[PDB]
């Protein structure tokens, strides 16, 4: 409904990539934490992690909790078709 | 160029088995249609634009 | 902001809406309907009619947000498009006042006492793209920020003695002419400096050339949090500037040498040089 | 603002100036075939392009079994309570997230942004 | 490639394959970077 | 020297890499000789500070005793020098240390 | 317009008066910090059409060791430098009995002009400097260390100490920035100073060829 204000230095599509990012990442991180504080002591993934042998902490949330957001080319997917990404959506779809 | 600014750039055309570039309304006239009001109407298929 | 909008560079063509080239075969005619006003309130103080009225005309409208955000109103443009190209064209404009920005020109009738329609078409075509408003031709865009890291913060030391950061905005162009940035108001001729080295090596010197790409190469090994031991990148570029010019660790540069002549036919031309030898 | 063809050889009139009457006249450059002008304007470039894209969408586009639709705005000049909406996918994409609408009616074909 | 012929002579300075000296001594300092490690100052940083 | 060093690091850090570690060698000869931090020691001053000075003597880089020889060697061993006399300075080695 | 003429021939002139300063002559104090509404006063408000001519700017000084030896420095009016011109100079030197001359270009020089100072060479050297680069100086930049002349006694003591021959040194042509600051000639010795994180302080040299 044209009720975006661009801010400095940004066109009115890439302030609304950079918001979408946002709010995609830190769910990534929140659902992480949650993965996190719910591990036991006897658990064996935080066995190789604490100890720096194999892996990282995102591994663990990765496993458990969300994969996470993919990006080609260091931004999102593209619309490979045209104003589509594949023949199963509507056009111009941009939820995530 | 002081010369082109002002009108603008001008459509081309490579054609095969020649050597230079030819403007695309000598190769239009070679088959024909030498008025500019034929030629207008293979182009632009509505003149309101 | 403002002196971000000084340094950046304007054509004419950011800051115009639409022109169209009339017909007034006389100043009166005022073919489009409501401009004879502030044109007939010149009219009444008439001056520079001294060889003809040429009977073409341009008319130039002007966006006034693009007007304003650089500060700019058509007064310095009336001026400088007349003081910068001759006196061949002749600029009355409207009153601000009004909402939309028009000025209307004339060829200076001193040439009708090749077609004059042609040329008035190449006037129109050629002053908006070289205009030059404002700023410095080469950069495009300059960007604004202030950091948060103690990077590129300001850091003092205090009366009694402590190393305090400060916040302060910085300003990154794209596009580089250092030698007229350095030259300008209220801009630090000290800590302002260039990504390329060759810009360097001409405007400050070969020491400059030196530091210079000993900090970049330190920026790009210290990128990932790894670290490099500082002997390496002093030896390197001392190694790489020792004989005066920047001589590229390249095929060229190998080949201007005081080196002997057995290792220059250890790479690609053995033959020829061994001849000369 | 538009353009002018010969009515002999049927080719294109250059505008030209005469010292007598001060009236645009419309040459030709092939025969002498001669004009006057009734606007008396002869160049305009438009470069806001703020051209709304109103003029150039097609109605049948309600056609596509591709495109979103709604229950909610209704169209206005037959009162059909079904449309399909898009976006500009044209140039002057720097603010161009609005969404034009085209009521889905048979025969109706009526647009309209918002 | 380029650097091939560089060396440390007898006298401490780091000379060039046509003796051309290139550091009046190894690193600035003369030490080899085998043997260092971090340290810090305590004095630059209190305050008066 | 300390407000030297304020002028060759302007930024303000105090990582810096170096010879042979300082606080770990206090740290070994406290245990060495079981040192008791506890009671008054036996350590006169000034001689720490002739102490310092004279080891100061004997760190040669640049080994001269003509002029342009002799300013060489100040500026070779400049940084460590005013770590070593900042570290084992008499107040800290007989309230530390 | 002449507000930003008035503010420019006040910067370039407190750029020589310390460039000539560095070269080891006698400037005045006060000469050094002579601030902006100083200048507009003593020399005259605005050049547009005003006292300061663009001549009546020229300076004359003596060295510190030798009243005799002495430099000018001349700003041409033309945007661009003829022949005789510059004769005109040669001539105001000849009659002065001053040889080190300086000449601040305002915009150019013609190749002609190019072929009219590299003829005398044992008598009447002068240095060609452009308007633009006198607005800054650079010696005062942050990554320009500190650069000082050696006499030609103190050259022959390095060789000595080092057992060094003088092609041995790292070289620096004399056509960049601090090499015409300082007036170099070629067989001259330039030492540098700079302060580094490993020692302290370290010194190099350059020869100048
Ligand atoms: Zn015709
Ligand atoms: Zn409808």
């Amino acid at each position: 409904n044209n009720e975006l204000e661009p801010t400095p230095g940004n066109t009115l599509r890439q302030t609304f990539e950079n918001q979408v990012n946002r709010i995609l990442n830190d769910a990534r991180d929140k659902t992480g934490s949650s993965a996190q504080k719910s591990l036991s002591e006897y658990n064996n993934f935080k066995s190789m992690v604490v100890s720096g042998a194999k892996g990282s902490k995102i591994n663990i949330s990765q496993v458990i909790a969300v994969v996470g957001q993919q990006n080609v080319e260091g931004k999102r997917i593209p619309f490979g078709f045209k104003h589509r990404t594949l023949p199963h959506f509507i056009k111009d779809d941009y939820g995530p | 160029g002081a010369k082109k600014s002002a009108i603008g750039q001008r459509i081309v055309a490579t054609l095969p088995y020649i050597k230079q570039e030819v403007p695309i309304i000598i190769v239009f006239r070679a088959l024909g249609f030498v008025s500019d009001r034929d030629i207008l109407e293979h182009i632009i298929y509505d003149f309101e634009d | 902001k403002d002196i971000l909008c000084r340094l950046e560079h304007t054509t004419l063509r950011k800051v115009t809406a639409n022109t169209a080239i009339y017909y007034d075969p006389n100043p009166q005619s005022t073919v489009v309907a409501e401009d004879q006003e502030w044109v007939n309130v010149y009219y009444e103080m008439p001056d520079f009619d001294v060889a003809r009225i040429s009977p073409w005309l341009l008319r130039v409208e002007l966006d006034r947000k693009h007007m304003t955000d650089r500060k700019l109103t058509m007064e310095q443009i009336a001026e400088k498009i007349n003081a910068g190209f001759g006196d061949d064209l002749n600029c009355i404009f409207n009153d601000d006042n009004a909402e939309k920005l028009v000025l209307r020109i004339r060829i200076m009738n001193s040439d009708e006492n090749m077609d004059d329609d042609v040329f008035l078409r190449c006037i129109e075509s050629n002053m908006l793209t070289d205009m030059t408003l404002q700023g410095i031709e080469q950069i495009s865009k300059v960007y604004m920020h202030l950091p948060q890291t103690d990077n590129k913060k300001k850091i003092i030391i205090t009366e009694d003695g402590e190393f305090k950061a400060l916040q302060e905005w910085i300003l990154e162009t794209d596009g580089v002419s250092l030698m007229r940035v350095l030259s300008e108001k209220d801009v630090d001729p000290v800590r302002t400096t260039s990504n390329d080295i060759v810009e360097i090596f001409t405007v400050l010197g070969i020491e400059a050339v030196r530091k210079a790409l000993e900090r970049e190469l330190y920026h790009v090994i210290s990128f990932d949090g790894s670290y490099v031991n500082y002997r390496h990148l002093a030896l390197l570029c001392d190694t790489m500037t020792c004989r005066g010019h920047l001589m590229a660790i390249t095929r060229h540069g190998v080949n201007r040498q005081d080196t002997g002549p057995l290792m220059k036919c250890s790479f690609e031309e053995t033959v020829d040089v061994l001849m000369e030898a | 603002v538009g353009i002018r063809f010969c009515q002999e050889c049927n080719n294109m009139l250059y505008p030209k100036e005469d010292k007598e009457n001060r009236i645009l006249l419309y040459a030709c450059r092939n025969c002498d075939y001669q004009q006057e002008a009734d606007n008396s304007c002869i160049y305009v470039n438009k470069i806001t392009h703020e051209v709304d894209e109103l003029t150039q969408i097609i109605a049948d586009v309600s056609q596509d079994p591709t495109l979103p639709r709604t229950e909610d705005h209704p169209c206005q000049k037959c009162g059909h309570k079904e449309a399909v909406f898009f976006q500009s996918h044209s140039a002057r994409a720097e603010d161009a997230m609005r969404l034009y609408y085209v009521c889905t009616a048979p025969h109706c074909g009526h647009r309209w942004t918002e | 490639k380029s650097m091939e012929s560089v060396m440390v002579k007898y006298d401490a300075t780091v000379r060039n394959s046509i003796n051309q000296v290139v550091q009046l001594r190894y690193g600035e300092d003369g030490l080899a970077g085998e043997s260092v490690e971090f340290q810090n100052l305590a004095t630059l940083k209190p305050s008066n | 020297d300390r407000e030297v060093l304020r002028v060759i690091f302007p930024t303000g850090d105090s990582k810096v890499v170096l010879p042979c570690n300082l606080l770990r060698m206090i740290w070994n000869a406290q245990k060495i000789f079981h040192i008791n931090p506890r009671l008054p020691s036996d350590l006169h001053p000034i001689k720490v500070v002739e102490g310092v000075k004279e080891l100061s003597k004997k760190l040669v880089i640049v080994n001269g005793d003509d002029p342009l020889s002799r300013q060489a060697q100040e500026n070779a061993t400049l940084l460590f020098n005013i770590h070593l006399r900042s570290t084992l300075c008499s107040r800290r080695m007989a309230e530390e240390f | 317009d002449d507000e930003e003429e008035t503010y420019r021939l006040w910067k370039i002139r407190k750029t020589i008066m310390q460039l000539c300063h560095d070269r080891g002559y006698l400037v005045t104090q006060d000469e050094l910090d002579q601030t902006l509404e100083e200048f507009k006063a003593q020399f005259g408000d605005k050049p547009s059409e005003g006292r300061p001519r663009r001549t009546d700017l020229t300076v004359l000084v003596a060295h510190n060791d030798d009243p005799t030896d002495q430099m000018f420095v001349f700003f041409p009016e033309e945007p661009k430098v003829g022949i005789k011109t510059i004769k005109v100079y040669c001539q105001r030197m000849q009659e002065e009995n001053i040889t080190r001359a300086l000449i601040v270009v305002q915009q150019g020089m013609t190749p002609s002009a190019k072929q009219s100072l590299v003829d005398m060479a044992p008598k009447y050297i002068l240095e060609q400097f452009l308007q633009q680069e006198l607005l800054i100086n650079i010696t005062e930049h942050e990554l320009v260390p500190e650069h000082v002349v050696m006499t030609k006694e103190e050259v022959t003591e390095l060789l000595a100490r080092y057992k060094l021959r003088e092609n041995q040194l790292p070289r620096i042509q004399a056509g960049d920035p601090v090499a015409r600051y300082f007036g170099i000639k070629r067989g001259q010795v330039v030492k540098i100073i700079r302060p580094s994180e490993t020692a302290g302080r370290y010194i190099t040299y350059r020869l100048v060829q």
